[PDB]
This record gives structure tokens, C-alpha cells and sequence, in this order.
RNA sequence: UAAUUGCGAUAACGAACGAGACCUUAACCUACUAAAUAGUGGUGCUAGCAUUUGCUGGUUAUCCACUUCUUAGAGGGACUAUCGGUUUCAAGCCGAUGGAAGUUUGAGGCAAUAACAGGUCUGUGAUGCCCUUAGACGUUCUGGGCCGCACGCGCGCUACACUGACGGAGCCAGCGAGUCUAACCUUGGCCGAGAGGUCUUGGUAAUCUUGUGAAACUCCGUCGUGCUGGGGAUAGAGCAUUGUAAUUAUUGCUCUUCAACGAGGAAUUCCUAGUAAGCGCAAGUCAUCAGCUUGCGUUGAUUACGUCCCUGCCCUUUGUACACACC
């Protein structure tokens, strides 16, 4: 399966919580900004965080998300 | 050596009037239809190909596909 | 101008240059690939696009590293990639796309190398997954 | 040997002890306004055509 | 008081424990297969895959 | 129109050069024929005793044409196959060294191959001439 | 000036690359001619052994690895530069052989 | 038609591949149609192929086998008996010989003959352990028809003078004509015989 | 291939060196039925006899058969090497023999008998019927009947 | 969800380990760096065939240029992306497109808490206790044994053949190893039928062995369905190699003998894609000895994309007269 662990989900949630006037709904710029605003210790994990952040902001524009 | 070993000539007219009733000719066809043994089927096919009624379909080894003359 | 094709470990490097329709595989013509049953696998990247189609290009391949079938597939991918690369670099992008359409629509790994590689063998049995026969009493 | 063909419109689910049989809702090609439930051994998906010897046998789950 | 020991299992021993059995002679370690497991990290042999 | 040995691949050229070496009459045969198996990993001698040495010589000449210098050990490895060791698994066994060495010496005496400065036998100028003539003749006789 | 070749061998990739970059930098700072550092491929000195010290249990095998990476860098330099380049690279873990 | 040449001469028997209606170098693919309506989309002709040796991925998904050429499926099923695992060149040569023999005997487009044999020997109703009479899906029908044909050819050619190619040819011909002398037809008839006795 | 009429001039299973030889088999493998000659030895003697190996043992001739017999009984004389023989420097006269008769069994019995008469370990193993070439007797060759 | 993976729910809140993350490797990158220890082209020198100048070959200090192949550093790349559908509101899932790669991308390495009277005192100069310690249970030398054969069992090798055996011919790998106190990997020449011998040579190794010219495989022929030219057990004779020493044959080679075995009872093992299976190769043990193992590559299926029927596992509920825990 492709369930994201809490290490990914909580970090993506925090990234949105303090970087909303920031990285758009595109994964490329999301990961590029993650590189600058987060010290993730592997490119694999950074890509996971960026993809989940992209998905979360993509579903944010359809209404607020709990949490 | 059980059958059709070296002679196959007591009915040698079966090398001329064998064409009817079958368009397919092969080593095992010669062995099976009570005419020629596999020990010389490979040379009887070469004989009939060089002069005779059979036409080759391909030059395959371990196989032989022959047809009647059209 | 320089392209390559791989199937498992066989790499075929093809040089496509300006010439007059000369297709060599190992110094011999493409009529001489000698699986004697997959010789049409190496004709396929020609008969698809254009039968002659060529008084302008010369393809010279060199293949090493795999097996007979793997080398056949490697060269058949290499010359197709070389033709596509030559059309992209020199002739035009429209023609490159138009014959890439035929190659990929009939694709037998003509343009994309097969990603299947031998999976490593593990202890406790011959082969990657096959295990030694287990007994209980 | 009467000829009667049908097309599975829905796959109900796996059945049998080992789960080897798929139970499917099938709709006849002739008289398309009628559906019967059948059991199939092999792999079958939707928009697939079954040939059935006997046309009316409401299949149930196999224990 | 001695008979030839120029070859075979009696010619060489583990450089650590002096055992004649289970010896690893690859690259000239001459170390028993168990002593090699004990001090493989020191020699520089690591596990990756 | 510029035809080399690499225009007829595997069997037509080999059989035609074996036929040419047969008809030339120069035999160079060591008298080992009818007696030898061509490899310790074989079970029987060559089926046609008259001509197997000529096919071997043709094959060796073509093999030295297609690449650089080739030696007796390389020929032994090339011509050796798997050996049926009975109830033991098969394994590659080198072919007969004497047969390959005498084939090399025979082609040397004929002038088809020469000794290499780096070892082994490299095809000679007359060797290339004869092989190219045979290749062109085979191509012009049968496609 | 003399033809020299420096052969660097190590299991520590970071130390090896640091020494190679040091040599390259010391060559370019004096504007010498050099054939770039050629990377002789990693020799993986694989060793397969049995995990148990006895003959009991599931037959579990265990492979240890020793990666030997090699570099070679050949250039032209006088005796002074040769001696200072052999005496500038003493990084712990890299074996350095200078041949003329 | 368009007999142009180039530096390396490749013969017109090859140059006639695509100037007219596409075909395999001996057998056309457009004049092939399955005699039924259920085995459509599971017997794969058209696309055509120059040889039944597409070294392609066909097992990583469930129904991708239906897109594999049916001639290649027959070749793969011939690629069996353990001693002949692998030897795909041997199996494709056997298939070539079989196609030639089919064309010799009542030519009938040997590819079409193969398709007809598969469609005739696909068992429509079988029995499952619960036995209970269940239907057979088209993919399993094709798979079982190919397995039965190949197995019949295999054990007919085992220990007898006729080769695997001609035993396969006879099996395919008899199955396509639907005669009860083919092993696959007999086995399918047995499977459908105990289909009605287990309803 | 040619005329093989030969109404009465073909030999079915025949007699050669007190051994029945099938005339329906190619000459070499038909000859391999004699105790003491195998595939390679029969092939060599048939090529030394200048006989066509492509024909069956029953039609070749009535005199080249005796030529093959003479060559077979005298291998070292007809340009056949000593290493091709099954009996080299046998035990008592050093000459190179090839026991090809219902006499290879006799020579084998003589070798076994001399071994057990001198009470050599091989002879004792042969007398007990056990394996003689150091084979493990624990698991194989049990029933033998 | 593969997951105590998450969405959530909520007398729990916030945490730790394990899972995941991670590391190694296998996939791609006409992107950078850089390569007579890797390679490819344009000129040189240069044999052949063809002569408007082409084809294939040679030129390990013969010229220049480059890095596609190769190598390995620094990096990029996938994050289930995009698009639909389905999702209790979500975690997710299912298809298609794009992609080198969409199953945790494939394979591993690492891997919790509790345990077992699991194995190892015969790995250890790890060891407590007991025994022995000079006619020793220390140690060494010779010889034998560990292999011994009415029989039973486990892992395997070879087969029962024509989808084949045998002969020629074609002539494609990858993982690796190798000697300076010295005999290791051995090219090449020569002799030998073979095994092998001998005279040199290269290599302390991307340099040479080695392109490990592997085997299955492919082509063309012989065999012709018979225990046959399938099969190669048993045995006899000879020739060598390793070793101080081959007898109870170390092994290799030649000729001869040519057993069972005609696809195997009840039972029973492993396995889902470059996998099964077939095929050989290198390494380990190694003076010599693979039918073993560890890896490697060559050829490469069928079937399934499920289930809890069998054998078990995890969570919950439930019953227990079990606690050595249904043996
Ligand atoms: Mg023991
Ligand atoms: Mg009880
Ligand atoms: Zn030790």
C-alpha cells in the first residue's frame, strides 16, 4: 500500500500550518521549497513530505481540512 | 529394423502411385505408411526431391515438409 | 549519431551516419544475424518505418555482453533508437515523432529498454525464490 | 446442444472453499432484459461473455 | 618428532585461535570462520546486503 | 563489389572452404584421422572421416580471419564442448590440442596463417586473398 | 620535470575523494598538465560465511563486504612539486603510491 | 512493388512485408476471425507479428495475457515438459513447422486453424470442489484449450516416430474440425460430460 | 537412392566370431554386439577394413566381413595403436591384446582368479561379491537382484 | 494499510522501541567531472576484396578529437505525478495516460519486548565445577579407522530418450580469484590420441590469465523408435597427474563390459516474473578430490492476481475443571 506514516503526515501538516502563503499545489515547487524550509535527512523522505503536502493543499482548496 | 529396412522395392510402384490420398510427405510419413523405413526415409525424400513428385516447403533439419507436385 | 540498446546484459552500440543504406551488425550484414529464427526481430525496426526508405543513412552496430536472444533484441532496439535519434538531430522533429509513433505502437521494446534484471539469489535454495526441498522425518 | 450466450455485467464475489469460483451477475445477449446469477471457475471480469449449457440456474454460494 | 605438515588442514591454523577447522583462507586472512565473525568489523568487513 | 568473409556467415563459407581444401589435393593430414575424437569430451570420432579435418581447417582459418591472432589453447576452448561424465553433471572440457596445433601448422604450410609477433596465429595476406576469393565465389554462386 | 603517477587506494570513499581533490587542486594551482583522476572500480571483497558457530539451526548464510576503491592521477612536475605532493596527502586511510 | 535497393542487399521476400496488407512472412493476420463471440478479446490476433517471440511482460498484471499473441501463447505452452523449459527457439521452430504442415494439409490459414482449434477445445462448463457444475470464463477457456492441445501433442509425440511439429499439426487440425480423434477435444468432451451430471 | 533389389543376397542376423550379429543394423553398431568391441573399436576396424560404414551389416559382402574379422583379431598389425586395446601388457607376456570373443569373460575370470589366488584385496572383495573400487557399501547396491 | 500503517474514535494525555524511516545493491541520466589500466570516431602506416574510393579487417607509445557504450564521484529522478471513478467527512483504493521505473519501484542488510533448560564446553589462551596429569585422557611418531554392509530414511546427481543421443559447424555471459620469499592464475610455441608434459610469457591485476570463444542453445548431417546409436551403474586392462605416501581403486585420460531404469504406490517439497524450470560459470572448502554450498549470469514458461477448505499466524469476543498451559 501507499499509506503515509506519521513522520510524513505530521511534517506536511506543520509545513502547511506555517507556510500557506507559500508553496503551491505543484509537487515540483513543493519539494523545492521543502529543501529550503525543512532539514529532511533523505531525498526519499523529502519527496514523500512534498507529495503529501501537495495532496493536502490540493484538497484544502475544496474546503477546510480538520486539523 | 522392425519394418521396411533396406529394400522397399517389392512394390516399387508405390514410389510413383503414392501421390494420391495425401498431400503431406515427411520422414515419419514414410515410416508410418508402410512404405519406407526411417533408416532410409531421409534419403528417399532426397531422391524424390531431386527427381520426382515431392516439392520442399523449407530446408529444415530435424523436420521435412514436402508437398505433391501441382 | 551514437545510440545503444540493452535487454538483460547485452549492449549494442549503433552508429548512424550519413551514407547509403548499409546495415551492419557485427561487421556482417543484417541478413547474417544468425539466430536463424529471430532474424526478423532485427528486420522489424526496418519493415515498420520504411522497407528501403534509405539511400541516406548507414547503421553499424556492435553488440556484446548478453546471450544470443538478448543480443538480437539489443541490436534491434539499438538501430531503432539510432534511427529515431538521427531523425531528431538532423532531419526533423515531425518525422522523428511520426516514426516513433509506429515504433511505439508496435513496441516490442524497440525504443524503451526492458527493466527486467536477474533478481539476486538468496541462500537456502537455488534461485532467487526456489528453496531447497524440506523434509520432516 | 442449444446455444445461449450471456455477458457478465457485475461481479458479485469469490466463493467456494478455496475461493476458486467467482459468482457474477450475467445478462443474456438475446433477451437482454433478463439477468441470472452464475458461478464461473476461471478469471472473469465485467463486459465478458459466458457460454452456458443450461440457461436458468440461479447459482448460490458454494460452501 | 615431526612428520610433514606442508599442506592439508594440518599445515595452517587460525591466526587467532589456532584451530585447524573452519578456516577462511580467502585474501590470506587465515582466520577461523567464527573468529572472523567476532572481529570482522575490525578488519573492515561490513554487512550491506 | 567488395565482398569479404563477413558476407557469408556460418555454414556456406565453411563448407566451401572445406571443399576447396579438399580439391586442392594438398592434404597436410597428420594421419591421426579415423583414430581421434577431436576432444576428450566427445564420445565418437567425426562421422565423415574424409573431410572432417578439412572442415576443421576451414573453420580455424575463418576464425583467425574474423579476429586477430588466435592460439592453440583458444582453439581448444572454442572447439571443446560439454562432457557427459556419467552420473556426474556436465562440464566444459577443452578439445584436442594436437588436432588444432596440426591444423594451424597445416594452414601455415599452405600459407593461410602466419605466426604473430604477439603470439598465436594471425591470418596471412595470401590467407585473406584465398578467403575473400572463396567468399566472393560463394556469394556469386548462391545468395 | 618528471612523469609521475599517483595511485590512491582505500575503503574510505570520503577520504579518497578528499585526497584526490587535494591533488587536483595542487596541480591546477601551479597550472600543470595532468590526466584526470581515473576511478578504478570498487573491488567488493565479498566473504560468505555461516552465522552459527556450530551446525544447528536454519542454514543462514551471511556475506561481509570490503569495498576497495582506487584512483590514479598522473601528471608532470619537478622534484620539488613531486615531494610536496607526496607529503601533502597523508590522510588516514588512503594508501598512496607514486611511480615515475 | 517498390523494388528499391541499398548497400546491404536484403531480399524482396523480406521487402514485401508491408508494401501491401500487413502479414507475417508466410501467413496473413487479417483473414483470421474466431468462430464464436465469447472468445473475442481473449484470443489475440490483429495485432500481427513477424515471429511468435515477443519477449514481453505478460504476467505482472491479471488479464494482460489476453493481449499476448495466441500463437505465442501456444509456443509458450509448448515450452514445457521440464527438459524443454526454456528452448523458446526450439518451440517457435516447432510452431513454424506446425504452421507449414497445417498449410500443407487443408491449408485453411494455419493461424485460423489454430484459432479454430482453441475455440473448439475451450471447455465451456466444468466442475469445482465444494462437485458442483460451474461455468468457465473465456480466459480459462483459452488457457485450458491451449494446455490440452499442447499436452496432447506432447504425449502423442512422446516415444513415436512422428515429430512434435506434426503431432501438434494433427492435434490442431482435428481440434479445429471438431473431431473426437484429437486429445484436446476428447478431454473437453469429458469435462463437459461431467458438467451436466454434476448440476 | 539406388537399386536395392537383391532378391536373395541380403544377410539377416548372421554369425561372426561365435556371435550373432544383426544384419539389419548399420555395420559398426551391428558389430558392437561382439563381447570385446565397442562403438569406437568397431568404427576404427570398419574404417581400417575400407568398408562403407553407411550400409547395413547384412549386404556389404561375404569377404570384407572376414577382412573386418582379421583386422579385429589383429589390431596392432593393421595400424591400430596400443592405447586402443582393452588388454595392454596383460599380466604375463607384455604383448598388447584385444580380448574380443567369448574370451573377454574368460580373461576377466582369469584376472579375478589370480587376484583371489594371491589373496589380494580386490580378489577377496570379488569373492565376497562386494564392490572393489573403494565405493561406499552403506547405502547403494543392496539388492542387486 | 504490508504494518499498533493511518483516518479517526476516545479516561486518557503526552512518549519510547519495533514497522516505517534508514543503508547496500538493480534498474535511467545524448545532464557535470574524468579516463593506452574503458571505449568510439578522423587522419597517419597498412594486408585483402572492390578501384570514383567504398567494405572488413591492422597498426599496445602511430596521429588528434570526444565520452554514446564502460568505469565512479558529486548529483537529478518517483512523490503512487496527472486525470477520472470510488470513497461514511478521510485515511486509502481501482483504472488510464505520462514515465526507465507506479507491488513498500525489484532484491536484500539491519531489525523490538519476552522467552527455549533449542545448539554450540569439538571455534576460542571464554569459562566455573568434576576427572586426568608422566604406563597421561598432555603432546608427538607409525599403522589402521572415520568410507567398513542382511537393511531403513533425508538432501541430491544421472536418466528413462526424436521437444532426443551422437558428429561436425555456428561461437553469446556475468559474479569473481590469482605468486616477492615464490611458485599462484596461466596466454603463446613445441610434443603427445587423450590426460598431460616441456620451453617461454603476461599479470601483485579495469592492464595478463580473459572477450574466462561456459553450457543449455542455433545450423547442417547420422541415427529411426527397438533397453536402440537412450542410460552409464558394475568391472578388466593400460597411460598420467597431486601428494612423503593413491592398496580400500584421490582424481583425470584410452579401450573394453553396457546393470537397473520403459516417467515411478501410498505420500510429499518448492515456487507468482526475468520468477519457476533448464543451463553452465566463478568463489568457498582445496596439495589432489564436487554429484555440496555461496553467488553469478544464459535461455526463459504455464498458472493465479484469490481464499480461509487443509496446515498455521495476527487482533477481538467467548468458554475452560488447562498453568508442565490440549503432547
Ligand atoms: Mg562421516
Ligand atoms: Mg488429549
Ligand atoms: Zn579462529
Amino acid at each position: 500500500g501507499r499509506v503515509r506514516t506519521k513522520t510524513v503526515k505530521r511534517a506536511s501538516k506543520a509545513l502547511i500550518e506555517r507556510y500557506y502563503p507559500k508553496l503551491t499545489l505543484d509537487f515540483q515547487t513543493n519539494k523545492r521549497l521543502c529543501d529550503e524550509i525543512a532539514t529532511i535527512q533523505s531525498k526519499r523522505l523529502r519527496n514523500k513530505i512534498a507529495g503529501y503536502t501537495t495532496h493536502l493543499m490540493k484538497r484544502i482548496q475544496k474546503g477546510p481540512v480538520r486539523g | 529394423a522392425q519394418h521396411a529396412v533396406i529394400l522397399d522395392q517389392e512394390k516399387y510402384d508405390r514410389i510413383l502411385k503414392e501421390v494420391p490420398t495425401y498431400r503431406y510427405v515427411s520422414v515419419s510419413v514414410l515410416v508410418d505408411r508402410l512404405k519406407i523405413g526411417g533408416s532410409l526415409a531421409r534419403i528417399a525424400l532426397r531422391h524424390l526431391e531431386k527427381e520426382g513428385i515431392i516439392k520442399p516447403i523449407s530446408k529444415h533439419s530435424k523436420q521435412a515438409i514436402y508437398t505433391r507436385a501441382t | 549519431v551514437q545510440t545503444f540498446g540493452k535487454k538483460k546484459s547485452a549492449t549494442a552500440v549503433a552508429h548512424v551516419k550519413a551514407g547509403k543504406g548499409l546495415i551492419k551488425v557485427n561487421g556482417s550484414p543484417i541478413t547474417l544475424v544468425e539466430p536463424e529464427i529471430l532474424r526478423f526481430k532485427v528486420y522489424e525496426p526496418l519493415l515498420l518505418v520504411g522497407l528501403d526508405k534509405f539511400s541516406n543513412i548507414d547503421i553499424r552496430v556492435r553488440v556484446t555482453g548478453g546471450g544470443h536472444v538478448s543480443q538480437v533484441y539489443a541490436i534491434r532496439q539499438a538501430i531503432a533508437k539510432g534511427l529515431v535519434a538521427y531523425h531528431q538531430k538532423y532531419v526533423d522533429e515531425q518525422s522523428k515523432n511520426e516514426l516513433k509513433k509506429a515504433f511505439t505502437s508496435y513496441d516490442r521494446t524497440l525504443l524503451i529498454a526492458d527493466s527486467r534484471r536477474p533478481e539476486p539469489k538468496k541462500f537456502g535454495g537455488k534461485g532467487a525464490r526456489s528453496r531447497f526441498q524440506k523434509s520432516y522425518r | 446442444t442449444p446455444v445461449t450466450l450471456a455477458k457478465v455485467i457485475k461481479v458479485l464475489g469469490r466463493t467456494g472453499s478455496r475461493g476458486g469460483v467467482t459468482q457474477v451477475r450475467v445478462e443474456f445477449l438475446e433477451d437482454t432484459s433478463r439477468t441470472i446469477v452464475r458461478n464461473v471457475k476461471g478469471p472473469v471480469r465485467e463486459n465478458d461473455i459466458l457460454v452456458l449449457m443450461e440457461s436458468e440456474r440461479e447459482a448460490r454460494r458454494l460452501r | 618428532f615431526s612428520h610433514p605438515r606442508r599442506y592439508g588442514k594440518g599445515s595452517r591454523q587460525c591466526r587467532v585461535c589456532s584451530s585447524h577447522t573452519g578456516l577462511i583462507r580467502k585474501y590470506g586472512l587465515n582466520i577461523c570462520r567464527q573468529c572472523f565473525r567476532e572481529k570482522a568489523n575490525d578488519i573492515g568487513f561490513n554487512k550491506f546486503r | 563489389p567488395g565482398v569479404s568473409v563477413r558476407d557469408v556467415a556460418a555454414q556456406d563459407f565453411i563448407n566451401a572452404y572445406a571443399s576447396f581444401l579438399q580439391r586442392q589435393g594438398k592434404l597436410e593430414v597428420p594421419g591421426y584421422v579415423d583414430i581421434v575424437k577431436t576432444s576428450s569430451g566427445n564420445e565418437m570420432p567425426p562421422q565423415d572421416a574424409e573431410g572432417w579435418f578439412y572442415k576443421r581447417a576451414a573453420s580455424v582459418a575463418r576464425h583467425i580471419y574474423m579476429r586477430k591472432q588466435v592460439g592453440v589453447g583458444k582453439l581448444n576452448k572454442l572447439y571443446g564442448g560439454a562432457k557427459s561424465r556419467g552420473v556426474r553433471p556436465y562440464k566444459h572440457i577443452d578439445a584436442s590440442g594436437s588436432i588444432n596445433r596440426k591444423v594451424l601448422q597445416a594452414l601455415e604450410k599452405i600459407g593461410i596463417v602466419e605466426i604473430s609477433p604477439k603470439g598465436g596465429r594471425r591470418i596471412s595476406e595470401n590467407g585473406q586473398r584465398d578467403l575473400d576469393r572463396i567468399a566472393a565465389q560463394t556469394l556469386e554462386e548462391d545468395e | 620535470i618528471i612523469k609521475i603517477r599517483i595511485t590512491l587506494t582505500s575503503t574510505k570513499v570520503k577520504q579518497l575523494e578528499n585526497v584526490s581533490s587535494n591533488i587536483v587542486k595542487n596541480a591546477e594551482q601551479h597550472n600543470l598538465v595532468k590526466k584526470g583522476p581515473v576511478r578504478l572500480p570498487t573491488k567488493v571483497l565479498k566473504i560468505s560465511t555461516r552465522k552459527t558457530p556450530n551446525g544447528e539451526g536454519s542454514k543462514t548464510w551471511e556475506t561481509y563486504e570490503m569495498r576497495i576503491h582506487k584512483r590514479y592521477i598522473d601528471l608532470e612536475a619537478p622534484v620539488q612539486i613531486v615531494k610536496r605532493i607526496t607529503q601533502i596527502t597523508i590522510e588516514p586511510g588512503v594508501d598512496v603510491e607514486v611511480v615515475v | 512493388f517498390t523494388p528499391v535497393v541499398l548497400a546491404t542487399p536484403i531480399p524482396e521476400e523480406v521487402q514485401q512485408a508491408q508494401t501491401e496488407i500487413k502479414l507475417f512472412n508466410k501467413w496473413s493476420f487479417e483473414e483470421v476471425e474466431v468462430k464464436d463471440a465469447s472468445l473475442v478479446d481473449y484470443v489475440q490476433v490483429r495485432q500481427p507479428i513477424f515471429v511468435a517471440h515477443t519477449a514481453g511482460r505478460y504476467a505482472n498484471k491479471r488479464f494482460r495475457k489476453a493481449q499476448c499473441p495466441i500463437i505465442e501463447r501456444l509456443t509458450n505452452s509448448l515450452m514445457m515438459n521440464g527438459r524443454n523449459n526454456g528452448k523458446k527457439l526450439k518451440a517457435v521452430r516447432i510452431i513454424k513447422h506446425t504452421l507449414d504442415i497445417i498449410n500443407v494439409l487443408t491449408d485453411q490459414n494455419p493461424i485460423q486453424v489454430v484459432v479454430d482449434a482453441i475455440t473448439n477445445t475451450g471447455p465451456r462448463e466444468d466442475t469445482t470442489r465444494v462437485r458442483q457444475a460451474v461455468d468457465v470464463s473465456p480466459l480459462r477457456r483459452v488457457n485450458q484449450a491451449i494446455a490440452l492441445l499442447t499436452i496432447g501433442a506432447r504425449e502423442a509425440a512422446f516415444r513415436n516416430i512422428k515429430t512434435i511439429a506434426e503431432t501438434l499439426a494433427e492435434e490442431l487440425i482435428n481440434a479445429a474440425k471438431g473431431s473426437s480423434t484429437s486429445y484436446a477435444i476428447k478431454k473437453k468432451d469429458e469435462l463437459e460430460r461431467v458438467a451436466k451430471s454434476n448440476r | 537412392s539406388l537399386v536395392v533389389q537383391e532378391q536373395g543376397s541380403f544377410q539377416h542376423i548372421l554369425r561372426l566370431l561365435n556371435t550373432n550379429v544383426d544384419g539389419n543394423i548399420k555395420i559398426v553398431y551391428a558389430l558392437t554386439t561382439i563381447k570385446g568391441v565397442g562403438r569406437r573399436y568397431s568404427n576404427l576396424v570398419c574404417k581400417k577394413a575400407d568398408v562403407d560404414l553407411h550400409k547395413r551389416a547384412g549386404e556389404l559382402t561375404q569377404e570384407e566381413l572376414e577382412r573386418i574379422v582379421q583386422i579385429m583379431q589383429n589390431p596392432t598389425h593393421y595400424k591400430i595403436p596400443a592405447w586402443f586395446l582393452n588388454r595392454q601388457n596383460d599380466i604375463t607376456d607384455g604383448k598388447d591384446y584385444h580380448t574380443l570373443a567369448n574370451n573377454v569373460e574368460s580373461k576377466l575370470r582369469d584376472d579375478l582368479e589370480r587376484l583371489k589366488k594371491i589373496r589380494a584385496h580386490r580378489g577377496i572383495r570379488h569373492f565376497w561379491g562386494l564392490r572393489v573400487r573403494g565405493q561406499h557399501t552403506k547405502t547403494t547396491g543392496r539388492r542387486r537382484a
